């Protein structure tokens, strides 16, 4: 209602950022960016 | 119904997961624990891609069942800020 | 277009009143009411909107009574970002809710003078008075209101300024009362008989006594509609009741042993 | 420049004169209040200044007094935002600090509380800046536009306004001509929302006006001066009836039961 | 640091008080009606003060936020429940021997006014969630439009205040008392508006409606004169608009 | 020890019940009117009392924000409090160990004064998102011009608690009571302006002026004392020439 | 194991207290005003299986904000990381033991419903601390100047006070006894006598202890604790026997 | 079954029994009436007991309030996953925020931002609800929803003839916890006492009598008259 005290988070940038921003791509954009990531991961199948 | 063949799956080398923790060298399992966080961030980031891209769609699928159904003739004004209203669908992160 | 659900409405007087709605259902005006109580009014107001047809939901649906701290009607005409503590972005809600479209104004004696002033300066010119710091913006939408209060005696007390009431003043319905409407109640008495039969989906109607109809009559009914709703599910309470017609109606939810 | 009217409901009686007292006042930006009635063209002639905001960059903003709610209300004199609220988000700065230069319309409600309208007041008199806080008032001009809806020396003598915030108000008071004294372009504005009517129905035609009509309108006590008689149209429009007679029985009460 | 002086023997006096008064950064109160032009004389003396080249500069009573007092003279300094920012201290922090006319005083809360109180202290400024207290002198001027013993008898202001009170309140003359430069006032406001008006000169001047305005309320001394002197002047606007029939009566009923 | 002004019977009474207190760590209060200076009095003991070196505290009453003593007294230091976190420094954490003057606690919230009961019956008190409570070494003072005999007997302090907050209360006598240093007081207060106006000697007053402070009823006292220095420094004059008329009512308007 | 007066029904309502001490049940403990008599419940806890069991007592007046999470169950899990940085809640801190409350009849008396609950087997569960408690700490609280007809003035749940106690603490009338008078006097004037460093105690008049005998106890032991020491601080001397009594500070010359 | 704890000779409990055994099978929402502490919850502690899904987590655990954003993080996960499938809670109805009753009405349905789980929702009020709605302080809808079929309970002055069988009942209960040798007896004195005792809650205010007046008797030789009542109070 009014005002005094009370009240209260954030989210990520850069490698959060650049995993969203590469969602917003093509659909074989993706796959073929999947592709080479993978080409690095030693962890991943 | 999303295309999950056309969704690809990302999976992580279990033999690798289970070859760190034994390694008794802290630069082996570093390294191993960042490409783990790394691949889990863009998995999670995949997923998430696919499981708003499947709310939206429902949520045109409702609005454009007519444009599904009668045609472009019936296509209905569709715009993201009244389908993300009307499905709260993304406000930033759809767009 | 889209049909209108059906309502008990046999009384002649509303049928008038349908049809009066009817010339102006192309019509976009005020529509105002004498809000009858346990009487239904905010179904034909729907029948209003259904009447109107408008593409998207131009049938906003909500009372005053629930703005009970000024700020909640006050969010009406919502918050946009960061006035008083933001708990969630674009607080702005209600407003958009008919976007091309009408208001519904139930419970709209109870609200703040203030309230209302504010009601009102957003009726003609239509400027979105956001809380905090922006610009304003208009819609092409309507309103509509429905109310037991007197008009001409708050109009004496004054509860609204002069202006807001007549600039309501484009359509009026007095409603009718609970014990003025009979025949009509009835008719509604078996039809939500039939309708409870169904829903629930029992596999007999079981009627009910010439008795029953008429001690529901010698029953206070001071809601036509809305008491009788409550009857309906009251006898429907009853099990074993669908098989066999009974006058048990549960008037009192408190009346037990 | 010159901007055509896009409403002149006027009165030839005085509201002649009076727009033309109107026009030529109008260059100044100095203290600028106005005085009507129930609904008696107020808003309009708010409308008439808005046109008189000389030149171009006329910034309406708009006061509207009894609105606010409570506790806010002082943030929106002033100014939210800083970290200073039970939030934090970018200077959204007050009403009048959101509008620098704009054109000032008050809305007559006469506030309950003198102070806050003191405190208006004295960022109205001038404006220093708010360079420690935007919870404070800031370096802007406006116009600013007044009426008068109630009995002002009355309450100057009824203690209900503040005689220093009277005696700042009102340089040039601008009063109106009611209903029961404009009555000048009665069956003129009459017919001419009967236009508007009929355009608005799409109408065929206007069946007339009746000389019981005419005479009733004559007699008529007008509560409201401009949107009643308006409202009295409308009520008629709506009770509609056959073009074969001209105009037929009084739409000046529709609360009165339908017969 | 000046304006249209009124030209009173009395605003002499009064302009001999304030000089003075001039080095001294005692607390200064005032009982000015509208019009009376006390705080132009008050920041006259902050710009005249010793701290000539000093941090002057008010902020009205009725101005501060319902629960910001503390955050009114103090500033934010840490928490309060921002969880950001809120670093910034208060302009009567940022004042530190400046002054800040406190206007309006007539009408602050009691709570306000107890907060004043402490203010009224020596030094010790106290911010939320403070380590220590900053002794920080302030040049402290007021001035109110009403009696201070008329409050102290209604109890309006606590005696608090009364001790708050520090330098002899010099008070404006009423306009029947002022009566000073009338039509010498009239000529400064009107050279002033016909600048304004942008018309060349009062070729109708006349002055026997000068002395029937010498016969008027006058309620505000400059609030009033002035303002009814635009109102006749905008009524005529013409070249030769003398003093004769301008009537001061916005809200009475013209013909 | 301290400048004291005044060597009353009765002051020196109060000084020796002073000099008989100061072991008493036990907390009490004093009873005086606005601007008895009483509180310098008792900073005089809080130096001469067991804290030869402690903390010192001024605690204006109206001071505090819907915001605890872990936001008040003890400090959000152990912070992880709602919202954003820091270390936080805490008064009553900080004054353990030294000299807590209460500034004119009758203004007070109920909710105040509910903390501070058990604040001080036990000494032990917690903070935000803490353990344990310790206990304080510091002084517990206070004072306020109200006669809370009818306060808590309006109910306007917990009179239990407030009672529990005395031990055994000193009140100075009213100076017009007193009626006796005035003359001793004028001749500080001529000094002192005489210094502070760079004055070059004190005029003197007239017996005129000393049966004018015969008279004058003084409802300020101490606070009326330094008014009258007040208007002494207006009234300085000439040196040359005695103060002749020194009654300044300021509230009365002079010519 | 304390200092303080006793009588023949005060003896009695201090051996049935005991008696209830070992208990477990929690029962409602109400005290004269100048009583303060929490070191009854101090012994009772010593009586009681908590004579090593937890001991955490808090005044129901010192809240902080609207709510305090470690009022009841609370962390540092308000936004950004959520940890449970000290899980540890009220009844957490007081898990086992002696859960005493001050100041009861003055807070919130929705903080009063919120109590019945963690009453009734806490059952708290913060985002710090997820449990459902029904632990046993020993449940018992005081400040009770209040009445049932605070109920019928609306102060507070009448319920969750009828299901607060089975049994009762009781306070005879200071004014009432009068009868360790001279006793405990003597008591808090060498008490105070070790405290001031004082030479010895002179004696009092009986004439003055009698005179001082007149005294409505208001302030019960409160009252005579003040009492003595402004007693012994105008005596000043231990020279001749203290043959003034100070009746109120509230006093002038 | 569940240990016939507040056995209620009255036939009207045995009554209230039957339409809680018929309703125990259903597994729609309900709700019961009665006075908290004047029996709080005994019924839904039978209901629990009575659980045809005996094995459904009939966590349930709604008598209070907790806080606003702890609301936000109940509904939108407690809920129906603090009892997913089990049976569901309510009390204190009265109590709830206008935001929480909205939210768990909704979820009782259905929602309008832009579903629930579990079954056999369980309530009940210690408050005239229709002087309430009178007040206005809740949505009605809420309260026809729940309003299908309710559970009433017998008043204390209601309950009347068993009274004396409860109150034996307590005695052999507590003696058995209170360690004492018997319960001394029944004295006429008492029994009037109880009579006249109004006892405006039914199970708490006789239960916290009798504990006081045991712990008065504390002899279970010696049989107790006309033992007083008061859990609280100075001398
Ligand atoms: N034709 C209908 N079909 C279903 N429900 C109806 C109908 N008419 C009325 N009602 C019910 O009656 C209730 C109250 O009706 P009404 O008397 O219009 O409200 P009010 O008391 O605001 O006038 C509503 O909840 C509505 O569901
Ligand atoms: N020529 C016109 N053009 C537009 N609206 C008009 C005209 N004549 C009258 N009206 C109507 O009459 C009313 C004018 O009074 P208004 O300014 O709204 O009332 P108030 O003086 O209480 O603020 C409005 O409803 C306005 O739309
Ligand atoms: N000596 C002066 N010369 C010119 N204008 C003055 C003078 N004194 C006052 N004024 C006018 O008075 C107005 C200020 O009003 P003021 O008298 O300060 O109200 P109040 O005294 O109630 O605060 C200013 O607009 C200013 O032009
Ligand atoms: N013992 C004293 N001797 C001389 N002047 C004193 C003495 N005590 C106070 N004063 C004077 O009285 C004023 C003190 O007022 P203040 O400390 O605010 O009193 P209060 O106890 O009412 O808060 C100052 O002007 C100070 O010089
Ligand atoms: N019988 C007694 N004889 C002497 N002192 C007692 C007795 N009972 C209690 N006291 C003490 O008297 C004091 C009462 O004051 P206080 O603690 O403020 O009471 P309360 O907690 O009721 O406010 C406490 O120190 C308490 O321990
Ligand atoms: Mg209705
Ligand atoms: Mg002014
Ligand atoms: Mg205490």
């Amino acid at each position: 209602m009014k005002q005094g005290l009370q009240l209260r988070s954030l989210a990520m940038t850069p490698q959060l950022q650049q995993a969203i921003r590469l969602l917003q791509l093509s659909t074989l954009e993706l796959q073929q960016e999947l592709q080479q990531a993978l080409e690095s991961n030693p962890l991943l199948e | 119904e999303l295309n999950a063949d056309s969704i690809p799956r990302l999976k992580i080398n279990q033999q690798y997961a289970a070859m760190g923790n034994s390694a008794r060298n802290d630069a082996d399992g570093q390294f191993i624990r960042s490409n783990l966080q790394e691949a889990r961030w863009l998995i999670k980031s995949l997923e998430s891609r696919n499981d708003t891209l499947l709310r939206v769609s429902r949520c045109i699928v409702e609005q454009q069942q007519a444009f599904f159904e009668q045609g472009e003739e019936y296509m209905k004004p569709m715009v993201l800020a009244d389908i993300a209203q009307a499905v709260e669908m993304h406000e930033s992160t759809i767009s | 277009a889209e049909y209108k659900d059906n309502l008990l409405g046999e009384a002649n007087s509303f049928l008038e009143v349908l049809e009066q709605v009817s010339h102006l259902a192309p019509l976009d005006k005020p529509v105002l009411i004498i809000g009858e109580r346990g009487t239904g009014k905010e179904l034909i107001a729907s029948r209003l909107h259904y009447l109107s047809s408008r593409w998207q939901g131009p049938f906003i649906s909500l009372n005053c009574a629930a703005l009970n701290e000024n700020l909640l009607d006050s969010e009406l005409f919502g918050h946009e970002a960061g006035a008083f503590t933001g708990a969630q972005k674009r607080h702005p809600g209600r407003f958009e809710r008919a976007d091309g479209g009408t208001l519904f104004l139930d419970e709209l004696a109870t609200a703040p003078m203030m309230v209302q002033e504010k009601l009102l300066r957003v009726i003609e010119y239509g400027e979105l008075e956001r809380v905090g710091g922006s610009q304003p913006l208009q819609v092409n939408v309507r309103l509509v209101c429905a109310t037991n209060a007197d008009l001409p005696a708050m109009v004496n007390e004054g509860t609204f300024r002069a202006d807001l009431l007549d600039r309501l003043a484009f359509d009026v319905v007095q409603l009718p009362p609970l014990r003025e409407r009979e025949s009509d109640i009835m008719l509604m008495a078996e039809y939500f008989a039939i309708q409870m039969c169904r829903e629930i989906k029992l596999p007999l109607f079981p009627g009910f006594t010439e008795r029953a109809r008429e001690t529901l009559l010698n029953y206070r009914w001071p809601g036509n509609i809305r008491e009788l709703k409550n009857v309906v599910e009251r006898s429907v309470y009853r099990h074993g009741t669908s098989d066999y017609p009974l006058d048990d109606i549960i008037i009192d939810p408190f009346k037990r042993r």
